C-alpha cells in the first residue's frame, strides 16, 4: 500500500537524501488539489451500485451468448459471480483515487487476475469491454455540474480514467 | 562473453561434440600467455591515478577550446571536468579488465558496444578519447612483453573509436 | 518422446515427412509444398482465396524461386504482418519468428537483445532476413527444404530450458498463434530474462488440466525451509483452477502449495474436494 | 496414429507376450467385417459436402443470432471459416472409421480444440448442437437400402455414432 | 491499428446500424481540424532527436546513481539501451497523434512493457519520471508559434499530453 | 557462459572498482593450478565413451524393470535416448571443469531438465542414481598414478565431484 | 467433480438449453431397467474387495521380483504397505464409477494427478498397470460368475466394467 | 521503381548539377495535369475485372485451338493460368500510369517474361494479340464523356497506349 505522500518518500529513502523544496511544492499542490479528490470519490461510492448494473445492461447485451445457455455467465451463481467482482474493480479503483497512486490497485485486480481467468475458463477479454463501460459511466457521474461548486477537476478526470485503463490492460 | 576459454566452449558447443585437443590446445595459451598479461594489470593499477590526470590534462592541451566553449557536452565548467575524470577513468578500468580476461570481451561488451550511437547523440567527438589513449600507451612506463600486452587493447579501443 | 508423444499431441509431428521440393517441379508437389509452408509459417491460420498470395505462388511453379526464398516472401507480406505484427508486442514478435521459421523457442536473452538492435536501425524488412540468412536456418534447412518443427528434437545442443518453452509457445495441433488463450501479450519475455523455465503444461483436452501458466507472484520453485515435515521430503504442487467460494475462500487460483511428504496423502484429497486439477508435482 | 490392428499390438508389446489365439479370432472378425466398413466410409465421403450445408441449414437456423450482426458467425470470412472447420470434423471422423479406433480423432479435433474455442471467443457449446445434427444425417446416409447388397452392419453403425459423440464431448 | 475514422466504424459495426448524421458532423470537425495536426506532428518529428537527449540531460541528472557504477544505465550499451527505446516512446506517441487514437500506442509501449521491466531489473518508475520530462518539452515545441498562421490549438495539445500520460501510466 | 577469470570480473564490474591485488594473487594461483585442470579434462574425454556404457552396466542392472517390457528404457530408440544424453552430462561437465565454474553447466543440464522429465514420463530420480555412478568412475580415472608426473590434484579433484553433485541435484 | 448417467445427460442438455427429448428418456428408462443388475453385481466386488488385492499382490510382486527385493521401491515394510494402501483405492474408485455409471468420478482421484506423483516419488508407473490389469482379470471373473443368482445377460455391464480398469491403467502408464 | 519526379532527379544526380528552372516548369505542368492521371487510373481499376474476360472473349475466340484439346490453354488450371496473369499486365500497367514512367513496368512484365514463354511452351505471340485487345478496351473506358469534367485526355491517352505497346513488344 503506497500513496502520493508515501511514494515520494520511498524513492527519496532509496537515494538517501533530504526531501527537496520542489518536492514539497509538489506535495503542497497535492494538499491543495486534495479537496477535489475527496469529492470525486464520494460521488462514485454513492452511485457505486447504480454503475454496476448499468454496466451489466451492456456487458451482457453486447455479448449475448454469455448469458445464453453455454456461456460462462449462464447459471445464476455464475451470474452473481460477475457481479460479485464487477464491483471489486470499483472497490479498488476507488481505493486508488483515494490513495492517489495505482500501487494499491495492482496487488488485487492486476496481480494474479489474468492467471485465474484462463484457469477458470472465463473470457478475459470480455471483462475489459465492460470495464470500459464502467469508465464511461464513472467519469460521467464524476463530471456532474449539479450540487457541486464549479472547479477544475481535469487532472482527476483523465487520471481517474487512467486507473480504469490499467484495470482493463492487465485483464485483457 | 569473449574469452579464449569461452571461445573454445562456444565453438565446441555449437558442433555438439566434446572438447577435442583443438579446443584444449587453446586453453593452454591463456595459461602461458596470461602470465605476462597479469604483469600488465599491476602496472596500470598501481599507476592509475597518475595516468588519469595525466590523460585528462593532455586532452585539454591539444583541444583548448573544450575548456572554453559553453556547452553541456563541453568541459567548460567544473561539472564537465568532473565528468572528464569519470569517463577517462572508465577507460583504464575496462582496459585492465580485458587484460586479466585475456580476450577483448569485457572491452567488447562494456565499452565499445554501441559507442557510435552514444557519441552522435551527445556530440562527444571520438577524437577526444583517442587523444587520451595515445597518452596512456606512451606514459604507462611498462616494459618488456607486458608493454606489448597493454598496447594491443589500447590500440584496439582506438580502432573501434575510428 | 515415444511415450509422451500422445500427451504432447506431438504425434503428428513425430513421424511426419519433410516436404522437400524437387529440382524438377510437378503441380501436385508444388501445391503440397505451399500448403505445408502455409501451415508452419503462418501457424495453421486458414488461408482463403484472397489470402492465397496468387502472384508469389506463381513464381514458385517456374522453379526460379527455391523454398527458402519463398518463405521470405510470405513473411515480408502484409498478410503475415496483419495477423501478427500490428497487434503483437515486439518481444512477442521475436518468439513468433523463432517459432515460425526456425521452429524453436528463444532460449537465451542475448537473442532478444540482438534482434531488437537490428529491427531498430534497419527495419523489420531487414529483420526477417536475419532469421533466414542465419546459420541455424541453413544448417537444418536447405534451400529446397520446407521448415518444420525442430523444437521437439534434441537439436544439437539446444538448451533444455528451450525444450520447455516450445510447449509454452504453441498449445497443440488444433491451435493457431492468434488463437491462444493469452492473446496479445508476450509469453516468453518473463521466463527468458528471469532464466526460470516454467511447467511443461501439455496441450489441452487429452490432458484434463490445462489452465496453468506462470503466475506473477508464485511461491519459489525450490524451497529451503523444512516446511513443517519431520524430514526433508517436499514436493511442489500446481493446481489449475480452484472452485470454492471464490471471493472469500480462494482469492487466487492456479497457485502452488508447498506440502512435505507426510501430508501429501492428505493434501491431494484436499485439492480434489475443491475440484482443482493438479498440473505438476515437483520435489524440493 | 493407431488402429484396431496396431492397438492390439501395442498393449501386447507392453505386456511382452505373444498374441493369443482369441485375439487372432477377434482380428479375424475384424477382417470379416472389413468390407462393410469400407462401404460406409465411401458413402460418407461421397455425400461429404452435402452433409455440411444441410447441417448449416440448422446450425444457424436454430441459433439465429450467430449470423445476425454481433454473432461470431456474422461476417463472411467468419461464416466461411466456421464451415471449413466444421467439415474437418468429417475429415477426421472418416479417418476414425477407416482406422477403426478413435486414437487418430483425439489428436486433431479433441486435443486443443476446447482451448482455442475460449481464446477466440466462439461459443463452444454451439458447435456440439450441430455435430449432433451431422450424426443424425451421417447415420441416415449409411443406413440406405438402395444400391447395396443387404447385410447387418448395425454394430458398425452404432460406434460410428460413438465417434460423433466423442467429437461433441471434447468441444462442449 | 485503429483510428478516429475507423473506431467510429468499428463500434457502429458492432451495433449494426448506419452511421448517424451527428457522427458525420463529428467526423467533419475531425477533417476540419486535420490540417493543424499534420503541422503539429511535423514539429515533433523534426525536433525528435533534440527532445531525447534534452530529456536525458535530466533523466540521469535527477537520479544520478543510474549512470554511476551499479545502476542499470551504467555501462555503455546499457546507456545506449535507454536511448534506443526512449525514442520508441516518441516513435509511437507520434503514431498516436497521427492516427488520433491511442489504440496503436497500447500494443507496443503499453502492452508488455511493464512485464519486461521487472524481468530485466530496470527501475520501471524511473522511466515515467522522464517521459513526463518529454511531455514538458513536446508540448513546448508543438505550441510555440514561429512563422505560422494562428488558430486555437488548445484541443489538440491537451490530448497530446494525454498520450504521454498513458505512456507513463502503464510503465509506472 | 562464465569462467573463473570472467566471473571475478563480472562482480567486480557490479561494484565498479578496480581489481584488488589479492584477487590477482587468487587468479595467479588459478594460472598456476591451470595446467593440472587441462590434464584432468584430457583423461575424461579420452575415456568418455568408456564411462557411459560402464555406467550403463549398472544404471540398468540395478533398476532392471527399466529395460524390461514396460519401463521407459525398453525399446531400442528409447534405449539409445538414454545414451544420447547420458553423454551430454559428460559433454557439459567437461565444459564446466574447463571453464572452472558451473555457470555453463546450469543453462543446459540443470535449467529445464527437471521439467521435461515429468512431461515425458521418465523417472527423474533414476537418472541421479547413475550420474553418481559416473562420478565414481570419473574421479577414478582422473586420479591415475600411471604415466603422469606426481602432483597435487586434491583441489582439482574434489570440485570435479561437486559438478556431478550439482548435475544430480537438479534432476532428482 | 461428481457426475452420473442421470446427471450427465442433464448437463449437456443444460448447455444446449432444450427440454429433454423422448428418446433420451427412453434411454434412461433402460438405465433404470438395467440398473438393478449393477447393484447386485457391484455388491460382489466390494464383498470380495480385500480378497482381490492380495491375490493381485501374489502376481504384481511375483512377476517383477526386484520390487520387493532390496533396492526396489516396494522393498521395506511401510513401502510395501504403501502399495496396498492405494492398490485398494483403485478399487475404491472403480466401484464408485460402476455405481455412478460414468467414469467422471474416477478421473478426479486416480487419473488426475497420479501420473505426476509417480515420477516425483520414483516409483515405476508402468509397474502399476501390469497389476491393475491383473485386478480386472479377477474382478470380471467374480462379477460374471453366476452363483445362487437368477440368470440374465450381464454383458453390457461387464464390457464397460473392464473399460473402467483400462482407463485406470491408461493414465498411470 | 522510378517516377516522373524521381527520374528527373536521377539523371540530374548523374550530372551533378542543381535542377534547372525549365525542369521545374516541366514538373509544374505535371502537377497541373496530376488530377487527370489519377482519374484515368481509377476508371481502369474499377473496370479491371470487366476488361479481362472481355479480352478473353476474343483472345480465345480468334485462336480457337488454344482451348481446344491440345492447346496450351486447354485444361482448367491452364485456363485459370492465363487469367491469373492476364490481369498482372493490368496490375503493372496501372502502376505505370500511376508512376507516370514505364520503369516499374519493365522489371515485372518485360524483364524475364519472354524467357519463360519459351521454357513453358506457351505461344508468346498469342499473348500480344490480346494485350492489344486490352488496349482497345482500356482507352475506350478511360476516354468517357459522362460524369467527368471535360479536358482533352489525348496527352494521357496516347502514352497510356504506349505502355500497352511496350507490354506487347517484349512478349512478342
Ligand atoms: C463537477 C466538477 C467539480 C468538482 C468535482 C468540484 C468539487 C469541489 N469540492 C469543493 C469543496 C469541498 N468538497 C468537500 C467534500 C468532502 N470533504 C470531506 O471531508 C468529505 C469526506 C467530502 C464529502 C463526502 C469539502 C469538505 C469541501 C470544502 C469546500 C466546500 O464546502 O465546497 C470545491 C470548492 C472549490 C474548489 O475546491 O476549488 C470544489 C471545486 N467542483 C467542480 O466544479
Ligand atoms: C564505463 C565506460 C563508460 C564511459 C567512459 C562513459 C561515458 C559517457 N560520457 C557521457 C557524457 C559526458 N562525457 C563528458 C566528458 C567529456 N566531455 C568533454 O567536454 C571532455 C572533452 C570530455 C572528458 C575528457 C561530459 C562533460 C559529459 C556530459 C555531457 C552532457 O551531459 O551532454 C555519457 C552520456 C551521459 C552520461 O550518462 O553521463 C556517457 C554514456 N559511459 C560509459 O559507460
Ligand atoms: C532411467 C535411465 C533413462 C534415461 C536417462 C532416459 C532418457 C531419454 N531421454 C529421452 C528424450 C529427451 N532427452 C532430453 C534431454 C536432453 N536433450 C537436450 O536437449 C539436452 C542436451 C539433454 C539433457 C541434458 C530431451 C529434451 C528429450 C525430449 C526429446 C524429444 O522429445 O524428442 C528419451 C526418449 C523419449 C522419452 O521417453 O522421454 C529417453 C528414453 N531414458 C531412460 O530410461
Ligand atoms: C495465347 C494466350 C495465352 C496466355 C497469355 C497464356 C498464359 C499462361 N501462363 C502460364 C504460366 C505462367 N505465367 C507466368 C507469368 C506471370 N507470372 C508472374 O509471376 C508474373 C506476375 C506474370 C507475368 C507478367 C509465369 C511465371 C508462369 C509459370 C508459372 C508456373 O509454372 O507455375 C500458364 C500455365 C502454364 C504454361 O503453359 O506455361 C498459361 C496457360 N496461355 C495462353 O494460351
Ligand atoms: C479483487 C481481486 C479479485 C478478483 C477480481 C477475483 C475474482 C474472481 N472471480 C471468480 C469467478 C468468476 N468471475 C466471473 C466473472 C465474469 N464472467 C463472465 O462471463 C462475465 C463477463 C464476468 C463478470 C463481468 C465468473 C463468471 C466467475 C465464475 C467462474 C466459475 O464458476 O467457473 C473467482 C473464483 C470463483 C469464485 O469464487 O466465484 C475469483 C477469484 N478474486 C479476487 O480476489
Ligand atoms: C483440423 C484441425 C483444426 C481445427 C479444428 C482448427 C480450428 C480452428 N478454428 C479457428 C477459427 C475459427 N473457428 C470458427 C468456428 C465457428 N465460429 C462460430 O461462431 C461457429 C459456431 C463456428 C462454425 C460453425 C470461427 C468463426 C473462427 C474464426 C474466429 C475469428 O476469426 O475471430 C482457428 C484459429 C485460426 C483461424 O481461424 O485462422 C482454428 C485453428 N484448425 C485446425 O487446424
Ligand atoms: C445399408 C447397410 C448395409 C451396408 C453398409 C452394406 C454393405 C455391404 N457391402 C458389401 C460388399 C462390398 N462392398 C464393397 C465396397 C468397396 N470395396 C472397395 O475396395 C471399395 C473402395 C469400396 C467401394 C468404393 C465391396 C468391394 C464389397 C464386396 C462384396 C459385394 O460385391 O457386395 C456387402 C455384402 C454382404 C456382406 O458384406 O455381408 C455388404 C453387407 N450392406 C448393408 O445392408
Ligand atoms: C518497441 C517497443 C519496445 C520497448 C520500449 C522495449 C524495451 C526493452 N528494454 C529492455 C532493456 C533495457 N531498457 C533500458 C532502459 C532503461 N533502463 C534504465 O536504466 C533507464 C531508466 C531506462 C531508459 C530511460 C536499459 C538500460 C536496458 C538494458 C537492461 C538490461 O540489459 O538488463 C528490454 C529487455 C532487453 C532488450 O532486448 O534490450 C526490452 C524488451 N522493447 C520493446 O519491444
Ligand atoms: C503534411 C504536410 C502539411 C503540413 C505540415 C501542413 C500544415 C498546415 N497547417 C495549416 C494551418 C494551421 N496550423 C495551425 C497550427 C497551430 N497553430 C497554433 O498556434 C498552435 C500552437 C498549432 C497547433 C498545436 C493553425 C493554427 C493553422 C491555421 C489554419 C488552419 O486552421 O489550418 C495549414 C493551412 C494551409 C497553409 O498553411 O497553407 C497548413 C498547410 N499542411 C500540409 O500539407
Ligand atoms: C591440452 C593438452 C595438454 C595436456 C594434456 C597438458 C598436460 C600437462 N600436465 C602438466 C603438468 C602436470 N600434470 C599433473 C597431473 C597429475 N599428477 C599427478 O600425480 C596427479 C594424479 C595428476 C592430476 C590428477 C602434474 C602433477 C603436473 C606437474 C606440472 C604442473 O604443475 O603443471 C604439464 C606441464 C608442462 C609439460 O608437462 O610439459 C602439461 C603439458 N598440457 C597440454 O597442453
Ligand atoms: C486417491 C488418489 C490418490 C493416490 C493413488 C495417492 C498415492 C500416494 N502414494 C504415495 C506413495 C507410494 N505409493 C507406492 C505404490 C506402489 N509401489 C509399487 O511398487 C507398486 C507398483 C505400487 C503399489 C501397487 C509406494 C512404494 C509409495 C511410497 C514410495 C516412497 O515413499 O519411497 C504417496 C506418498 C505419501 C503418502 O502416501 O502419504 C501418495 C500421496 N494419493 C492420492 O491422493
Ligand atoms: C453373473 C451375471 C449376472 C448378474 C450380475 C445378475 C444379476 C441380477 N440381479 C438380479 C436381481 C436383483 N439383484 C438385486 C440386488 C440388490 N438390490 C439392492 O437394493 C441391494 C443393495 C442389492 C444386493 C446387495 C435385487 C434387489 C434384485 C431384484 C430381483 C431378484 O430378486 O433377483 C437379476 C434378476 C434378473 C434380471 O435382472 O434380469 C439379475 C439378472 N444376473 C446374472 O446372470
Ligand atoms: C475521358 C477522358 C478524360 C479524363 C480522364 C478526364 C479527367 C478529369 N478529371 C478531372 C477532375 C478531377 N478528377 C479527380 C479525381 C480524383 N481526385 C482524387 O484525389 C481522387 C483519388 C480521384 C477520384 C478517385 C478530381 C478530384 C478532380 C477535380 C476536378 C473535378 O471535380 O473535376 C477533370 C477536370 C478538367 C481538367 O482536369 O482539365 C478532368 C479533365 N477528363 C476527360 O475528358
Amino acid at each position: 500500500t503506497l500513496d502520493v505522500f508515501t511514494k515520494v518518500v520511498s524513492q527519496a529513502d532509496s537515494r538517501g537524501e533530504f526531501l527537496s523544496n520542489e518536492q514539497l511544492d509538489a506535495l503542497a499542490n497535492v494538499v491543495k488539489e486534495g479537496n477535489k479528490r475527496l469529492d470525486v470519490v464520494n460521488r462514485i461510492t454513492s452511485n457505486a451500485s447504480a454503475i454496476v448494473t448499468n454496466a451489466a445492461r451492456a456487458l451482457f447485451e453486447e455479448q449475448p451468448q454469455l448469458i445464453a445457455p453455454g456461456g460462462n455467465a449462464y447459471t445464476n451463481r455464475r451470474m452473481a459471480a460477475c457481479l460479485r467482482d464487477m464491483e471489486i474493480i470499483l472497490r479498488y479503483v476507488t481505493y486508488a483515487i483515494l490513495a492517489g497512486d495505482a500501487s494499491v490497485l495492482d496487488d488485487r485486480c492486476l496481480n494474479g487476475l489474468r492467471e485465474t481467468y484462463q484457469a477458470l475458463g472465463t473470457p478475459g477479454s470480455s471483462v475489459a469491454v465492460g470495464v470500459q463501460k464502467m469508465k464511461d459511466a464513472a467519469v460521467g457521474i464524476a463530471n456532474d455540474p449539479n450540487g457541486i461548486t464549479k472547479g477544475d477537476c481535469s487532472q482527476l478526470i483523465s487520471e481517474v480514467a487512467s486507473y480504469f485503463d490499467r484495470a482493463a490492460a492487465a485483464v485483457g | 562473453v569473449k574469452t579464449p576459454i569461452t571461445e573454445a566452449i562456444a565453438a565446441a558447443d555449437t558442433q555438439g561434440r566434446f572438447l577435442g585437443n583443438t579446443e584444449l590446445q587453446s586453453a593452454r595459451g591463456r595459461y602461458e600467455r596470461a602470465a605476462a598479461s597479469l604483469e600488465a594489470a599491476r602496472g596500470l593499477t598501481s599507476n592509475a591515478q597518475r595516468l588519469i590526470d595525466g590523460a585528462t590534462q593532455a586532452v585539454y592541451q591539444k583541444f583548448p577550446y573544450t575548456t572554453q566553449t559553453p556547452g553541456p557536452q563541453f568541459a567548460a565548467d567544473s561539472r564537465g571536468k568532473s565528468k572528464c575524470a569519470r569517463d577517462v577513468g572508465h577507460y583504464l578500468r575496462i582496459i585492465t579488465y580485458s587484460l586479466v580476461a585475456g580476450g577483448t570481451g569485457p572491452l567488447d561488451e562494456y565499452l565499445i558496444a554501441g559507442l557510435a550511437e552514444i557519441n552522435s547523440t551527445f556530440d562527444l567527438s571520438p577524437s577526444w578519447y583517442v587523444e587520451a589513449l595515445k597518452h596512456i600507451k606512451a606514459n604507462h612506463g611498462l616494459s618488456g612483453q607486458a608493454a606489448n600486452e597493454a598496447n594491443t587493447y589500447i590500440d584496439y579501443a582506438i580502432n573501434a573509436l575510428s | 518422446i515415444t511415450t509422451a508423444a500422445s500427451r504432447l499431441g506431438t504425434e503428428p509431428f513425430s513421424d511426419a515427412p519433410k516436404v522437400e521440393l524437387r529440382p524438377k517441379a510437378s503441380r501436385e508437389e508444388v501445391e503440397s509444398v505451399i500448403r505445408a509452408v502455409y501451415r508452419h509459417v503462418l501457424g495453421n491460420d486458414y488461408i482463403l482465396a484472397s489470402e492465397r498470395l496468387v502472384s508469389a505462388e506463381s513464381l514458385l511453379r517456374d522453379g526460379n524461386l527455391t523454398v527458402r526464398e519463398f518463405v521470405r516472401s510470405v513473411a515480408k507480406s502484409e498478410l503475415y504482418k496483419k495477423k501478427f505484427f500490428y497487434n503483437s508486442f515486439q518481444t512477442r514478435l521475436i518468439e513468433l519468428n523463432y517459432k515460425h521459421l526456425l521452429g524453436r523457442a528463444p532460449y537465451d536473452e542475448s537473442e532478444v537483445v540482438y534482434h531488437l538492435d537490428l529491427y531498430q536501425n534497419k527495419g523489420y524488412d531487414a529483420e526477417i532476413d536475419s532469421y533466414i540468412d542465419s546459420w541455424e536456418y541453413q544448417s537444418n534447412f536447405g534451400d529446397n527444404v520446407v521448415p518444420y518443427y525442430r523444437g521437439f528434437e534434441t537439436q544439437v545442443g539446444q538448451k533444455t530450458a528451450g525444450f520447455n518453452r516450445i510447449f509454452r509457445l504453441y498449445r497443440g495441433y488444433a491451435n493457431s498463434d492468434r488463437a491462444q488463450v493469452e492473446g496479445t501479450k508476450s509469453r516468453l519475455a518473463r521466463e527468458l530474462a528471469s532464466n526460470k523455465a516454467s511447467t511443461i503444461v501439455g496441450p489441452s483436452g487429452t490432458n484434463d488440466s490445462w489452465g496453468f501458466r506462470a503466475s506473477a507472484d508464485v511461491a519459489p520453485k525450490k524451497n529451503l525451509g523444512n516446511a513443517v515435515g519431520e524430514g526433508d521430503r517436499v514436493y511442489r504442487l500446481e493446481v489449475t483452477g480452484i472452485r470454492s467460494p471464490g471471493y472469500p475462500s480462494v482469492r487466487r487460483s492456479s497457485t502452488v502449495f508447498i506440502v512435505p511428504y507426510e501430508r501429501l496423502s492428505d493434501k491431494i484429497q484436499q485439492v480434489h474436494k475443491q475440484g482443482g486439477k493438479i498440473v505438476s508435482v515437483t520435489s524440493a
